[PDB]
């Protein structure tokens, strides 16, 4: 709702302030969250499947 | 300050209409929260 | 590339030990005959010490060798061998950086002075930074001197030179008790509160009140003169600084060359000197 | 930490937070470092680090409004500056390169010896009066109880020579400091203000010797419009000059020694 | 052989400048200046006078209070005898509630005085910061020192209200004497892993260390450049000159980068803040959070592995 | 009904200090609380399901 | 600021719909990562 | 592609282009260390690390 | 900015088809791993 | 795209792929010489 | 400063031819050593 | 060679001094690098088996 | 820089052949080293 | 010999002062530097061999 009127914004806030600013997020958010997540949450890389190569392939 | 009546009145409304969908955005994220992982 | 106004102060010369040569600069960095070594060095041990990364305690396969900075570390020789170059994988390597890491501070240190002379300012920096230069030789050099052994200094561990100290430290017990680290770390004090006072009040100053104008000594010079009473001055404070540091330095330097080679009881101990006094 | 994901508990949250606020405030700072002396001028060589971006990685901050003194201007930055002349020839076209001082050096005013041009305003004191002034209108001053009284102390050049002599010791009213001596000095007969920072002292001989000039460089002095007050301008003026001295004064210093 | 701003050479004095006036609220200043050659020969040899507001006066009264306390119950310990009063002065000192009073108010004895003392030192302390936000922007100044002076006030309330009393042990709480105290220190490190292992005081440290480093510098740098005003900086924010042009440039030609008479200023107040700030942090974890940091760090992949020339047995095992 | 008269509180405030500092305010709660919840609320990432399906099929 | 209505509104446009792509794009990501291995 | 050209007069090219340059590397560099790390290593881990180990002795 | 929407959108073009250049010769990277050594 | 060299002196980035490449020359025979293989007495010969 | 399509062209040729150069280079390079000792 | 034919051009680029000593300067810093990794751990030439292992001779 | 096309081409030439010289010297000193010891 | 014949022409870009007493410092440590790390292991002849 008032979607039609949100547009004056511009008029006080820089978009090119709030553009990168956002662009930022992304990546500050972005490996955040990976990272996050690993550790407490089906740490992916290591954790499950497939099995070890290292041990599973060479031995 | 810095602004006047017809402003201040003006934008007043365009703000606080998008501060509402943002309590909706969260009421159903704490309402979907409650609905999975409910709480208290 | 050049600051807005540094384009006009690029002299020609004013080099120490020659340097006339390499008298240029590189970004915004002036080379000369010093800012050529401490590179060298960098390198021949940033890099060198790479190796070490790589090599690690027993050897590269150790699972024991790792690269995680907050393990990596280059360990010195073992006492064993007393003033002389130990075997890289054992203790050299570990000498060899830190033979390097000396000059890469003697260059910079000296190469600083080079640049002091270029813009014909004080020296006040490179004096002081020697300072600060030296408490790093009177700890692992001055020191394991008296105590025979290179091997004798500390590692280059990311967390690891931690240890190193709680060890050094605890063979004495309650090291706080030494006079020196007492001061010293007093001073190293100090500064942190001066220093929180100095860069604040001005930053109050230039950038004070709303619709205010950029106050003068004229208040400054009162500030304190209010709260506290007296006004250590302004151009003081920029002496107070360099004091502090300068001397907290210095004064832990004593600190950790007298531990050992000077005293070998546990500090708490040289603090009896006082209690027998005839008198108490 | 530096393998990836291993532990995971609270505290270890937080050691994220504030190691993190920190590469933020990092930048704040690198801005804030930027107000003045940018961006930069030549392409004599490009920026040096990880991500060279086009003129600093924080983007220059927005103009900042200094409200002055009682009866004063108002300065900003960032603030456009108008490019200066550069009185020197390269002695290579290398990038990076020196510049050789056109002319004679000692007032060719370059680097050793160069300067900025500061408002040509005596800066004041608190309510109106010029800070910086001479024992002329400073006559509500004394000497330091104690202290041997600069007045009539012989200058003697950095050759050793005389040269010239002081007469007032510019005060202040802000800190009753010594910021400066008048030295009528000796081929001129004219008044050259001597800058404490580079006078030292030698209470012995009533001299006063300065390890910054030849005695004769004293005429070269910029020389001072008005001899009752300094203006920030000439603040510096005066200052630049003997500093060159520090590289000019001599063919020896400013040539290596080995 | 240039005169290097060492001490003020020769001297020079006016009048008592009694500061820029006050407002409609400030109470008289107070006090008649004096001068001290000796004191002058580094810094404005002038004293005084000072302020003293409210805050002022019941600050420094709820000071000279906790001072008479842990100063009191101090001195009686060595039973009222100065002579070794004065020997085990180092020594000496007071100690807070034993473990059983864990937050309840310890009896006129055991413990008490220094719970009493120290909420004296406590106030005066939270009070003084008063005596300064007040006297600070009532000279139409900013808030910067009032806020540092937080920073600070904050890692000292880590010290007590906020952990030793978060903790539930009057005892958790630093004591009160210079060997004491620099046990508790001691002793801290301990009870607790080993501090060296818990980042935000290994971090705090680096802090302690940049301001022991920058304040360090830019003191020199300002001298190097003092002959050129830069000790003048408050100007030279405004109206540049050859002194931070000869400055900074200096840092550019050395470590590349660097920047304003004013920025640096700032890296100061801030190292100095974003010291006591991460004091205060680890401080606080160190506690109520992990309780060995060496077996978090290593926990975390943190803590080194080095060989093993030397190991033990263990009693509680084979035993 | 007190709706009409809110709007005048703009009079006093500043449009980028509040508008944005709120922005500010609450992308900060937002990575406050996600981070207090896991603590004592629920570990939902690897609290219950799905958890502990990696050591299973790791090897 | 420093633009009048007409610009911003042609930007506001062009730059709502797109930051939509990503809450579609980012959605395809959450709602296939789901897929693959849920949680909650 | 079509209209999405107006974004390059809020952004500089140079600044955005190179930006970009150095961001793939740094997320680049930091990747394949992420994943040899602790993740499946493929250098050594098993074969071809016959040699590695066992040619030496 | 510093130009005109002549030459924004011949950069454009330039900038957005070689980005797919890599958006492609990245995904080929992956894939090649997804048959090689996989993961999850 | 030849024509980006348009945006970009060529000093500016020429040399930066120029130090790039050997911050990563000796990063790369590190990192293998390091974990991989040790081509040094890691196959021949053996240990004295 | 300053670049144009005529002085700009000529140095991308040489550039360019250089650029492969290497990469022969390292094609070389690593194809030769996954003869002398394999990897993976 | 091949990259031969228009190498002459990039030297309006990189300066002789600029360029020229900041390569003698690496190639110095390798060099002990390369004697220095090498000795560490594949054959440590210097004390190892030959010519004559006196050291062990002599200490024996 | 500080040089024009003459110069340019008078030093590519002159060094040149000093570059390549270390180089030779470094194979027959990096081959008597292949051939006398080998590493591998 | 091979480089020799022209090779002359680089005094023009070496100054020999500089290039002359700046290779003597870094020659100089560069030996030690090297007996230093010769003297380590591979035969420590001071106690080695006899007497
Ligand atoms: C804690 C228990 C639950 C849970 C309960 C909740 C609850 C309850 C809520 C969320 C909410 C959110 N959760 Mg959660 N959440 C959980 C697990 C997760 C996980 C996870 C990996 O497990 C993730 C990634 C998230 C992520 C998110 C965010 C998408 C979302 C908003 C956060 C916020 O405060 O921003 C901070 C806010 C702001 C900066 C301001 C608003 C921004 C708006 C969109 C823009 C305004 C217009 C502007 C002026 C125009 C210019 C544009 C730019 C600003 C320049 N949650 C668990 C399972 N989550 C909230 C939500 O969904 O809101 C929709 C919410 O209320
Ligand atoms: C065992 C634990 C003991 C203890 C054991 C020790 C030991 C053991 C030692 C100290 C030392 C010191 N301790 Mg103690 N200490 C303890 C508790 C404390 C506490 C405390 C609050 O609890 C404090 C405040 C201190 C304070 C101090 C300092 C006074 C002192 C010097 C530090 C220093 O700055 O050297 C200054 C050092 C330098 C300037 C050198 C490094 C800089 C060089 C020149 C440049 C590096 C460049 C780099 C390689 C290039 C790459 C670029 C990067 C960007 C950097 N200790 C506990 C009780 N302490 C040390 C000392 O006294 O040294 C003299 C010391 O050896
Ligand atoms: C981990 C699982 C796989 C694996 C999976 C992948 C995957 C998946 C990918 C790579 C990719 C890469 N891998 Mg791999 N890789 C493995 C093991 C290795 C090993 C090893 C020793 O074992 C090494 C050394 C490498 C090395 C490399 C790099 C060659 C390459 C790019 C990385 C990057 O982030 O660039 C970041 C980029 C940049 C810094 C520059 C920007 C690129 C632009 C588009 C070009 C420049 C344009 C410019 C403006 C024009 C002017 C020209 C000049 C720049 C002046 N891989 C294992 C076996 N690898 C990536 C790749 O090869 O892409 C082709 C990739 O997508
Ligand atoms: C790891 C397994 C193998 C191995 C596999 C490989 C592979 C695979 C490669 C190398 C490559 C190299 N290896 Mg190896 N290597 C091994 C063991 C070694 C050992 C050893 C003691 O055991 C050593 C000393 C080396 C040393 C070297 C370098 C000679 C070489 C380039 C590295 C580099 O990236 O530079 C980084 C960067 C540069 C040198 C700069 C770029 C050069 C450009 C093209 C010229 C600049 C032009 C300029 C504009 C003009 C100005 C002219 C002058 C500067 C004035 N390897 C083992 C046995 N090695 C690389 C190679 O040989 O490439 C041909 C390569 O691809
Ligand atoms: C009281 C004096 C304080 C001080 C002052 C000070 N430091 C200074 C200066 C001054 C006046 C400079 O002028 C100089 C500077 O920044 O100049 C621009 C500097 C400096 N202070 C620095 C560091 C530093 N200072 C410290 C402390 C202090 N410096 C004191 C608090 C500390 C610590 C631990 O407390 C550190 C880490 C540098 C950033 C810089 C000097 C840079 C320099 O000359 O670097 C030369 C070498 C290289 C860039 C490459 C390194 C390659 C080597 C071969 C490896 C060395 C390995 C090392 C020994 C092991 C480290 C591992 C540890 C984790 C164990
Ligand atoms: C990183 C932050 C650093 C820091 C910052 C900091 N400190 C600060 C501030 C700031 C920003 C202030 O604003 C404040 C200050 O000085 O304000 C003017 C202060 C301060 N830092 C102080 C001390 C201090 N700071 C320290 C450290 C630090 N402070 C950190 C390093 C340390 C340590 C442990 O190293 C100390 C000891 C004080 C000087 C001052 C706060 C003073 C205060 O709150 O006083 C309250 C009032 C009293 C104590 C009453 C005094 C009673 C009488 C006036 C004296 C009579 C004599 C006395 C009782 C002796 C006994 C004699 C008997 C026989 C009677
Ligand atoms: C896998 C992988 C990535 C491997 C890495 C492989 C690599 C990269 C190998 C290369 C290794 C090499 C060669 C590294 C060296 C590169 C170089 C040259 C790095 C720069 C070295 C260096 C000393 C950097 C600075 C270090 C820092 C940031 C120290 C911090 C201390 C600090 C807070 C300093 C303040 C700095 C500032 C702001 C100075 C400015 C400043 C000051 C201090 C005033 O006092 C002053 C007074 C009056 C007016 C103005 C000023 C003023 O501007
Ligand atoms: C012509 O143009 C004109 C002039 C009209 C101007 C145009 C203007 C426009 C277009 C404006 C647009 C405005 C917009 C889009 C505004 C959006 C506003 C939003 C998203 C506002 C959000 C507000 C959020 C608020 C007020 C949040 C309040 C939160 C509070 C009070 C939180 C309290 C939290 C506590 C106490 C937390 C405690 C932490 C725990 C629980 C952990 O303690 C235990
Ligand atoms: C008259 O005209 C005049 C003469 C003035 C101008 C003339 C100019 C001339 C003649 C110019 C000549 C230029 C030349 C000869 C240029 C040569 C250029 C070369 C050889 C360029 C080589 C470029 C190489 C590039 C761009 C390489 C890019 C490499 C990348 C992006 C590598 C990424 C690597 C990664 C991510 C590695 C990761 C390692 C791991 C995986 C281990 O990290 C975890
Ligand atoms: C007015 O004046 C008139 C005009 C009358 C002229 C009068 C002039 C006069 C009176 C001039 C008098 C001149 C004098 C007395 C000159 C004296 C000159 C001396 C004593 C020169 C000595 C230069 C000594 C040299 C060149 C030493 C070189 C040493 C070297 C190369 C040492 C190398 C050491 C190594 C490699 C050590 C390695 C140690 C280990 C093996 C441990 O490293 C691993
Ligand atoms: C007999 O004495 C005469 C007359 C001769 C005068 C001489 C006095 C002298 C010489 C006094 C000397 C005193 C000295 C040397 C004191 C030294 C003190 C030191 C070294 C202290 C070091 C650290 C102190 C700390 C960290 C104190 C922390 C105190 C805290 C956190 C207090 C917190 C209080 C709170 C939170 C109170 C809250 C109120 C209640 C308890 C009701 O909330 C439940
Ligand atoms: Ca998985
Ligand atoms: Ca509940
Ligand atoms: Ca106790
Ligand atoms: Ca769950
Ligand atoms: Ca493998
Ligand atoms: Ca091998
Ligand atoms: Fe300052």
């Amino acid at each position: 709702t008032m979607n039609a009127n949100l547009y004056k914004i511009w008029l006080i806030l820089d978009p090119r302030r709030v553009l990168v600013s956002i662009v930022a997020f992304q990546i500050v958010l972005g490996l955040l969250i990976h990272m996050i997540v690993l550790s407490t949450d089906l740490n992916w890389l290591d954790d499950n499947i497939p099995v070890s190569y290292q041990a599973l392939g060479k031995k | 300050t810095g602004l006047t009546d017809d402003e201040a009145k003006e934008f007043h409304a365009i703000f606080m209409q998008s501060m509402y969908a943002w309590f909706g955005l969260v009421v159903i994220a704490h309402l979907l929260a409650w609905l999975y992982r409910p709480w208290l | 590339a050049m600051l807005s106004f540094e384009k006009k102060y690029r002299v020609r010369g004013g080099t120490l030990i020659g340097g006339d040569l390499f008298d240029f600069w590189v970004g915004p960095f002036y080379v000369g005959f010093f800012g050529v070594v401490g590179f060298c060095f960098t390198l021949l041990g940033v890099l060198l010490i790479v190796w070490g990364a790589t090599i690690g305690p027993t050897g590269p396969t150790s699972d024991l060798q790792t690269y995680n900075l907050w393990r990596i570390s280059i360990a010195p020789p073992d006492l064993s061998y007393g003033l002389r170059m130990a075997p890289l994988t054992e203790g050299g390597l570990w000498q060899i950086i830190t033979i390097c890491a000396a000059g890469a501070f003697i260059s910079w240190a000296l190469r600083e002075v080079e640049i002091c002379r270029k813009l014909g300012i004080g020296f006040h920096v490179p004096f002081a930074f020697s300072f600060a230069i030296g408490a790093y030789l009177v700890l692992v050099f001055v020191r394991p001197l008296l105590m025979g052994a290179w091997g004798h200094g500390f590692p280059y561990g990311i967390l690891s030179h931690l240890d190193w100290v709680s060890n050094v430290g605890y063979q004495f017990l309650h090291f706080h008790y030494n006079p020196a680290h007492m001061l010293a770390i007093s001073f190293f004090f100090t500064n942190c509160l001066a220093l929180s006072m100095h860069g604040s009040l001005i930053l109050s100053v230039t950038n004070p009140q709303k619709g205010e104008p950029v106050k003068t000594s004229e208040h400054e010079n009162t500030f304190f003169r209010d709260i506290v009473g007296y006004s250590i001055g302004a151009l003081a404070i920029h002496r107070l600084g360099l004091f502090l540091a300068l001397s907290a330095a210095f004064w832990s330097a004593v600190c950790i060359l007298i531990s050992g080679p000077f005293w070998t009881r546990g500090w708490p101990e040289w603090w009896n000197w006082w209690l027998e006094l005839p008198l108490w | 930490s530096a393998g990836i994901t291993h532990y995971i508990d609270a505290a270890q949250i937080t050691i994220w937070a504030f190691w993190l606020f920190f590469f933020g405030l990092i930048i704040y700072l690198r801005r804030e470092d930027k107000r003045e002396g940018y961006p930069l001028d030549s392409d004599r060589t490009e920026r040096s680090g990880g991500r060279v971006k086009v003129v600093g990685f924080p983007d220059l901050p927005d103009p900042k409004t200094f409200v002055l003194p009682h009866n004063g201007g108002t300065v900003v930055a960032p603030r456009v500056e108008a490019p200066v002349a550069v009185n020197a020839t390269p002695f290579s076209p290398a990038p990076g390169s020196p510049l050789v001082p056109n002319g004679d050096p000692m007032l060719s005013g370059f680097g050793p010896a160069a300067s900025p041009d500061r408002p040509k305003h005596c800066d004041l004191t608190f309510e109106g009066l010029p800070k910086i002034v001479p024992m002329r209108v400073a006559k509500e001053f004394s000497i330091a109880e104690g202290d041997p009284d600069p007045r009539g102390m012989t200058v003697v050049g950095l050759d050793g020579e005389v040269a010239g002599t002081v007469s007032d010791v510019w005060v202040d009213r802000s800190e009753p400091q010594i910021r400066y001596l008048e030295v009528e000095v000796a081929a001129n007969k004219k008044k050259v203000l001597l800058p404490i920072g580079f006078s030292r002292f030698d209470k012995k001989a009533r001299k006063v010797k300065v390890d910054a000039i030849k005695a004769a460089h004293f005429a070269n002095v910029p020389t001072l419009s008005n001899p009752d007050q300094v203006t920030l301008y000439e603040e510096d003026k005066v200052c630049a000059y003997y500093a060159g001295g520090k590289l000019y004064a001599t063919a020896e210093r400013a040539g290596p020694l080995l | 052989p240039e005169y290097q701003n060492i001490f003020t050479a020769v001297q020079v004095r006016a009048p008592a400048y009694p500061g820029v006036p006050l407002p409609k609220g400030n109470l008289p200043r107070i006090g008649r200046p004096i001068f001290s050659y000796w004191l002058g020969k580094i810094g404005d040899a002038q004293i005084g006078p000072i302020y003293l507001g409210l805050t002022g006066t019941l600050s420094i009264f709820f000071g000279l209070v906790a001072i008479s306390i842990i100063g009191f119950n101090m001195l009686a310990s060595v039973h009222w005898d100065v002579f070794q009063f004065l020997k085990h002065f180092f020594w000496l000192g007071l100690e807070p509630p034993p473990p059983q009073y864990g937050l309840r108010i310890p009896p006129l004895s055991e413990g008490g005085w220094w719970l009493m003392a120290g909420l004296f030192l406590t106030l005066s302390i939270l009070l003084w910061w008063v005596r300064t936000y007040k006297r600070a922007e009532a000279l139409g100044m900013s808030q910067h020192l009032s806020w540092a002076f937080a920073a600070a006030i904050f890692f000292y309330l880590v010290l007590g209200f906020i952990r030793p009393v978060m903790m539930g042990s009057w005892a958790k709480a630093v004591p009160f004497g210079i060997f004491p105290h620099l046990d508790w220190t001691a002793a801290f490190s301990i009870r607790y892993g080993n501090l060296y292992y818990n980042p935000f005081h290994m971090l705090s440290i680096a802090f302690l260390y940049g301001s022991a480093l920058l304040f360090a510098m830019h003191g020199a740098t300002i001298l190097s450049v003092s002959r050129f005003g830069g000790d003048r900086e408050i100007d030279q924010i405004t109206h540049r000159g050859t002194a931070a042009e000869r400055a900074a440039l200096f840092w550019r030609w050395t470590m590349g980068f660097n920047v304003t008479m004013e920025s640096i200023h700032r890296w100061a107040w801030w190292c100095a803040v974003l010291t006591v700030i991460t004091a205060g942090i680890g401080i606080l974890l160190s506690g109520t959070v992990v309780d060995n940091w060496y077996l978090w760090a290593v926990k975390h992949g943190m803590a080194p592995a080095y060989p093993e020339v030397v190991t033990a047995v263990n009693p509680y095992e084979t035993a």
